[PDB]
C-alpha cells in the first residue's frame, strides 16, 4: 500500500540500478535470470560455493531458484559486502528483505 | 523434511 506510515527502506534499493544494468547484461527469462546466469556471474565474483550458496538462500526471495529484480539486488550486495571485508551473517534483517515478503498481522 | 537444496552451489 503505496503512501502512509509505514515506509521500509530497502539498504539494496539505494545501489540497485548498478544490479539492475548487470541484471539485463546477463541474458535474462522472462525478466527474472536463472540459477545458470547467476551462478557464471557469482564465480567470476571468484567466491567459493559455500559463501555464493548461503547467498543464495538468503537472497532468494522469490524461494524459486531464480534471480528476479530483488533477488539479484541482494545477491550482487551480499557478494560486495564480502569484498569491503565483512561476513553474510545468515540473517535477514526486516529493512534487508523486499517488504514484499510481509503478511498482514 | 528432506534438506531445501536446489541451488547450483551444493550440486557437487
Ligand atoms: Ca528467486
Amino acid at each position: 500500500g503505496p503512501l502512509g506510515s509505514d515506509d521500509v527502506e530497502w539498504v539494496v534499493g539505494k545501489d540497485k540500478p548498478t544490479y539492475d544494468e548487470i541484471f539485463y547484461t546477463l541474458s535474462p527469462v522472462n525478466g527474472k535470470i536463472t540459477g545458470a546466469n547467476a551462478k557464471k556471474e557469482m564465480v567470476k565474483s571468484k567466491l567459493p560455493n559455500t559463501v555464493l550458496g548461503k547467498i543464495w538462500k538468503l537472497a532468494d526471495v522469490d524461494k524459486d531458484g531464480l534471480l528476479d529484480d530483488e533477488e539479484f539486488a541482494l545477491a550482487n550486495h551480499l557478494i560486495k559486502v564480502k569484498l569491503e571485508g565483512h561476513e553474510l551473517p545468515a540473517d535477514l534483517p526486516p529493512h534487508l528483505v523486499p517488504p514484499s515478503k510481509r503478511r498482514h498481522e | 523434511f528432506n534438506y531445501e537444496s536446489t541451488d547450483p552451489f551444493t550440486a557437487k
